[PDB]
């Protein structure tokens, strides 16, 4: 669970679609963490293009 | 700062934080913020493509 919140003056990401940390390729960025069964952790990046 | 110039405490913990990265650094605000360096740097020669 992650909630966010946005206020539309936002344009196209200019470089679409979005790709993994280029810079202006995303209106905002996200991260959180998930888990697996041997005891490892992975961390998420999320995106957002409007 | 520590001599790597990472910013830290009276006892040497790491001062995290969100990292300004890219060119020019751009704020990754919500990014794990973990232990900032100030260290020195080479100016980059980067050309004037457009002035």
């Amino acid at each position: 669970s992650m909630q966010i919140n946005l206020n539309s003056t936002d344009p196209v990401p200019s470089k679409t679609p979005f790709s993994v940390s280029d810079a202006d390729s995303y209106n905002k960025k996200g991260t959180v963490t998930v888990y697996d069964s041997q005891g490892n952790a992975h961390d998420m990046n999320v995106y957002f293009v409007k | 700062l520590d001599e790597n110039r990472n910013l830290v405490n009276m006892q040497g913990m790491q001062l995290t934080g969100y990292p300004a990265t890219g060119t020019p650094p751009t704020i990754q605000q919500g990014a794990n913020p973990a232990p900032i360096t100030i260290p020195n740097t080479l100016m980059a020669a980067k050309s004037t493509t457009t002035a």
